[PDB]
């Protein structure tokens, strides 16, 4: 809303390489998914 | 029995982690007159020796990163003192934030390296200057040595204070046991001395932990 | 393989003369110089220096301030405010400046004059001893 | 300066007590040295150089 | 205890809170 | 068996923290004197760090020698 | 740095003090020395 125009600089400036979390999803799926599988396994 | 604060996030018929983790925001008011009341004037004060300190290296470019920096420590900081309440639930305990924290950063840092100064962000592997003809096998060193930074970066955070906390518990527990059998104040004596210690101990974590980030960003830059 | 000069602003004890070895009780600790040793530069305090002739003897001196050069090679000249010897001395004089010194201590109000105070006491205390 | 009974030689000699300029490469020599110790030492030459001048 | 596979929400809120809420309010500051 | 005999010879890696600690310590005051030699100085302290890792990497393979 | 350092004394003010302390010392028959010595001579004048 009015919050966005306050720090748009910032974003579309600086953290454009700080906006890689993607290495961090993908981490924590396949650890999630190993342990749904052990779990499931029993 | 003592892993029960550890494995509990926040137990209720609806989780609450978020309210939890969001509630030390509601201790720093902003500022709105020239002028302000004591409580602000401290925080204000606080935060710009802070600042002179240690974004003080950086030429340019590591200028741009001070707000992230400063909001990083005031945040962890914040985070840790108000985990010394008696009954409270420190959300740094838990490795799950720990690994959300350390890897985004150190990634945008390695890839901010190379993305500008490839040819020299390439050489820093091989260490400057001439290391007589042992050139393969430390090149296989620093490599490796590159991608332990975040592991440990997390995980002694993760550890630290869940010892202390642990140390904490059983001190009180032997200081409750011996009231039955004999009389020994000398258990409570060691627990009000190493309150103190654990109570400075968090402020030093925040600083080596934002310390280390600084030199790994000043590197790249 | 030594050329000691042992000078004072009015006298000369040595010029040029070569001895094994001499020790002097400068600053920041005792020191020993020998043959080749490595360069220095190092202001005195006072105290007993000792000179250790070819022959065997030792002569010995009191030193009250000065300078000491080691250079590269075996040249070695050591300057002083001060060279006297025991003979002329009186112990007993000693003792009652030292008793007045003292008192003076307590005596004394500004930490500067009382740091001048501490010099006197310094200096009377490191002469009793011999 | 005095050279003979019947003649004499104008002359200076320059000073280097300036503590900057001493700390320079020759002195690496040197292993035992400190700011204070250069600062004394300085202090000292002044004082010689002045005696050896008026006698 | 600390391993529990539930990470989800804890990353979630984190993210949230630290890059929204405090530095919207750490950069209403003069110097 | 062989989980114990991994689990003892794991061990003698502990000094290869304290060579390091230790080479490293002397180039800080080495420097301090002679800061013109410093490109000297390192060739030193490399082939040191260098020496006291590979002996403990040397101990590290013998102990996942006797593990496997 | 000592005591006598960081106390608005320099190290020629210690020597004349050291120097002063030792002349003391002297049995009365050698004290002829201080005529030697006879440091105060010279006279200050300043500017203004």
């Amino acid at each position: 809303q009015f919050q966005f125009t306050g720090i748009k600089k910032y974003f579309n400036s600086y953290t454009l390489t700080g906006r890689m979390n993607c290495v961090l999803a993908t981490y924590g799926g396949i650890a999630l998914l190993v342990l749904y599988f052990k779990l499931r396994s029993k | 029995n003592l892993f029960a604060s550890f494995i509990a996030p926040t137990m209720m018929g609806l989780p609450i982690v978020t309210l939890i983790i969001m509630f030390p925001s509601l201790l720093f008011p902003t500022p709105k007159r020239l002028i302000n009341n004591r409580t602000i004037s401290i925080q204000q004060w606080l935060i710009q020796l802070t600042s002179k300190q240690m974004m003080a290296i950086h030429n340019q470019k590591g200028q741009t990163w001070s707000l992230m920096l400063m909001s990083l420590i005031m945040f962890i900081g914040s985070t840790n003192i108000l985990g010394l309440l008696p009954h409270s639930f420190t959300p740094t305990t838990q490795l799950s934030m720990n690994l959300g924290m350390a890897i985004p950063l150190w990634s945008a840092t390695v890839f901010t390296g190379f993305r500008y100064k490839t040819k020299t962000s390439l050489a820093h592997f091989l260490p400057q200057g001439t290391p007589a003809l042992l050139i393969p096998m430390l090149v296989i060193i620093e490599t490796i040595s590159l991608f332990i930074q975040p592991v440990a970066l997390a995980v002694r955070l993760t550890a630290n204070i869940t010892a202390g906390h642990l140390l904490i518990h059983l001190i009180g527990g032997a200081t409750l046991a011996l009231l039955n059998i004999n009389t020994m104040t000398a258990f409570i004596t060691f627990t009000i001395l190493i309150l103190l210690t654990i109570l400075e101990f968090a402020v030093a974590l925040i600083q080596a932990y934002v310390f280390t980030l600084l030199v790994s960003l000043y590197l790249h830059d | 393989q030594m050329s000691f000069t042992f000078a004072s602003p009015t006298q000369v004890f040595f010029n040029g003369a070569n001895v094994r070895q001499v020790d002097v009780p400068t600053q920041t600790g005792a020191f020993g110089i020998l043959a080749s040793h490595v360069p220095t530069l190092q202001v005195l305090r006072p105290g007993l220096v000792v000179v250790h002739a070819e022959d065997g003897t030792t002569s010995k001196y009191f030193v009250s301030s000065g300078s000491v050069t080691v250079n590269a090679d075996s040249s070695v000249q050591l300057l002083a405010e001060e060279a006297v010897t025991l003979d002329m001395l009186d112990p007993g004089v000693a003792k009652a400046n030292l008793e007045k010194a003292q008192s003076e201590l307590l005596g004394a109000a500004d930490e500067a004059s009382r740091a001048e105070i501490q010099i006197r006491i310094e200096a009377n205390e490191a002469l009793v001893k011999a | 300066r005095f050279r003979s009974v019947i003649s004499y030689k104008t002359e200076e000699k320059p000073i280097f007590s300036l503590d900057t300029v001493a700390s320079a490469e020759s002195m690496s020599i040197y292993d035992d040295i400190d700011a204070d110790v250069l600062r004394n030492y300085q202090e000292y030459s002044l004082a010689n150089i002045i005696y050896y001048s008026l006698k | 205890q600390l391993d529990t596979s539930t990470w989800f929400i804890t990353i979630t809120s984190m993210i949230m809170t630290l890059f929204i809420l405090f530095q919207l309010k750490i950069s209403n500051y003069s110097y | 068996a062989k989980f114990i005999g991994a689990g003892a010879a794991t061990v003698g890696v502990a000094g290869s923290g304290a060579g390091i600690g230790t080479v490293f310590g002397s180039l800080i005051i080495g420097y301090a004197r002679n800061p013109s030699l410093k490109q000297q100085l390192f060739s030193y302290a490399i082939l040191g760090f260098a020496l006291s890792e590979a002996m403990g990497l040397f101990c590290l393979m013998v102990a996942f020698l006797i593990l496997f | 740095v000592a005591y006598w350092r960081q106390a608005g004394l320099s190290y020629i003010r210690y020597s004349q003090i050291c120097a002063k302390a030792v002349r003391d010392a002297l049995k009365a028959e050698f004290k002829a020395n201080a005529e030697k010595t006879s440091g105060s001579n010279v006279k200050i004048v300043k500017v203004k």
